[PDB]
């Protein structure tokens, strides 16, 4: 037996699933979402972390000239000074008083960290979703991990569930992230090979371990001073700490819909969002047919007390006559009301009592035991407390039944109006009638 | 707010045209006994409806 339902994508959110064949009793299915996990594929495109200048030791020659040669190296810069007299603890350091020369070089390579302390660029794309579900029917309670996609077939005490895929694609995560330790922005970043000094991604590589590098910090040499020895240079500060001081707001204080956002890997937990569908395949052992289930006859609803709480504000109570002891599946028929149990004990006294919510002034309802229906109308008062700490357990429906109050009073004054006007047409047309008859 | 503005504006436009009808249907009932030289509405007519 194939059967199809949707359930909406909330975490904890009780669902009752009510299948019905010929030749069986009803049967009542209970699944509930325990946590969700949704999680993009990324592309690395490169990682950032703060840089470190080496600067060898000056080259001075007495009495001499010396030239020096570029080198494939991050951001080398030398320069060749002319006429210095340097200056040391002991005394002067070359005869010559200004034939001299001096060379100084530097450059900048990736720090001792990098490997521990970097921030990484990625490109975010379409994203799965996976789920764990428990189930709950007759005699099985179990948990299992779905993927939620339309592909994933899981057997559940000898029943395929088929689920999804989600009736929205939303994904929390735009175009371009990027990941550092525990948080995640969507910030754009400057493209491979044209950093900015001072600012995000000064110092790109494209992995880890990759042997090149890019950096582009404005190193600039300067003449020294005289009669000292020592190379002078003025660079702008790593754009990495610069980020770091102000990179803004996270991901994990924004992202709308109560998304619990978590990294490694990069993924968004408990989004509240769509309705999942549920496709199934029940087999016949896990029905009772019609002649080993009690009979219920002249069956009745009323509602005792009523206040439309986000927990349980509402009990009912069922009369009945019945033939033999047994248990049967209960139902609400209309999301307005949600019960709270699925299988009842009956017995030969013929009362049974029900916890339901509601969100509505006057809910109306059909309910069903085993194979019997009946009708429930009830008024609710409101709640007096402003502030709850837990989610609410029902369907959020707030217009009331045509029988309402409010409703029956807007019936009356319609009523009489169209009275009323209907009299007047009346009168109008047999006047006319009688007009047209001369 | 809005349903109650929407509510009364309906009312209020039916009760009108219910009115005016009626007025009309008179109007249109009474209207050849004031172009008959002489004669006389009946009293019946004349008090079911206000004749001048
Ligand atoms: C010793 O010092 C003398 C100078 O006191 C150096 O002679 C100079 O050599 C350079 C290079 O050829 C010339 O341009 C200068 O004109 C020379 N100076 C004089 C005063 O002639 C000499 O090179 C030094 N030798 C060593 C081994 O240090
Ligand atoms: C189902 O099993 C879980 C895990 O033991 C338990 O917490 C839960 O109360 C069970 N539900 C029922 C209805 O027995």
């Amino acid at each position: 037996y194939e059967h199809s339902t949707v359930m909406p994508n909330v975490v904890g959110f009780p669902y009752k699933a009510h299948i019905e064949r010929p030749g069986y009793s009803p049967l009542t299915l209970q699944m509930q979402v325990v946590e969700t996990s949704l999680e993009p594929t990324l592309n690395l495109e490169y990682i950032t972390c703060e840089y470190k200048t080496v600067v060898p030791s000056p080259y001075v020659k007495c009495c001499g000239a010396s030239e020096c040669s570029t080198k494939e190296k991050p951001d080398y810069q030398c320069k060749v000074y002319t006429g210095v007299y340097p200056f040391m603890w002991g005394g002067a350091y070359c005869f010559c008083d200004s034939e001299n020369t001096q060379l100084s070089e530097a450059y900048v390579d990736r720090s001792d960290v990098c490997r521990h302390d970097h921030a990484s660029a990625y490109k975010a794309h379409t994203a799965s979703l996976k789920a764990k579900v428990r189930v709950m029917y007759g005699n099985v309670n179990q948990t299992v991990d779905v993927y939620v996609n339309g592909d994933h077939a899981v057997t559940i005490g000898g029943t395929q569930f088929i689920f999804g895929p989600l009736s929205s694609a939303w994904t929390p995560f735009d175009n371009k992230i990027v990941v550092y330790k525990d948080e995640v922005f969507n910030q754009d970043f400057p493209p491979y090979g044209s950093g900015q000094p001072g600012r995000f991604g000064d110092i790109q590589s494209r992995t880890v371990e990759s042997n090149d590098l890019y950096a582009n910090t404005a190193l600039k040499l300067a003449r020294p001073s005289p009669g000292m020895v020592h190379v002078p240079y003025t660079q702008t500060p790593s754009g990495f700490k610069y980020w770091l001081k102000e990179k803004g707001t996270a991901l994990n204080t924004k992202a709308p819909f109560g998304c619990q956002i978590k990294t490694n890997p990069v993924r968004a937990m408990n989004c509240a969002v769509g309705n999942i569908p549920v496709s199934m395949n029940l087999p016949d052992s896990a029905f009772t047919r019609i002649v080993e289930a009690p009979t219920i006859i002249d069956l009745t609803c009323t509602v005792a007390t009523c206040t439309h709480s986000s927990d349980f504000g509402g009990v009912l109570t069922l009369t009945y006559k019945t033939d033999k002891n047994g248990d049967c599946s209960v139902h609400s028929h209309s999301n307005v009301a949600t019960l709270q149990e699925a299988t009842a004990k009956v017995k030969t006294a013929g009362k049974v009592t029900l916890h339901f919510s509601t969100a509505s002034a006057s809910p109306s309802f059909v309910v069903s035991l085993c194979s019997a229906r009946a009708t429930c109308s009830a008024s609710c008062e409101p709640p007096k407390d402003h502030i709850v700490p837990y989610a609410a357990s029902h369907s959020n429906v707030v217009f009331p039944d045509m029988s309402g109050t409010a409703l029956s009073w807007v019936q009356k004054i319609s009523g009489g109006l169209g009275a009323f006007a209907i009299g007047a047409i009346l009168v109008l047309v047999v006047v006319t009638c009688i007009g047209l008859r001369r | 707010v809005s349903a109650v503005v929407g509510m009364s504006l309906l009312a209020l436009i039916s009760i009108f045209a219910s009115c005016y009808m009626l007025v009309a249907a008179r109007s249109k009932c009474l209207t050849p006994y004031a172009l008959t030289p002489g004669a006389a509405v009946p009293w019946t007519l004349g008090i079911l409806c206000c004749a001048p």
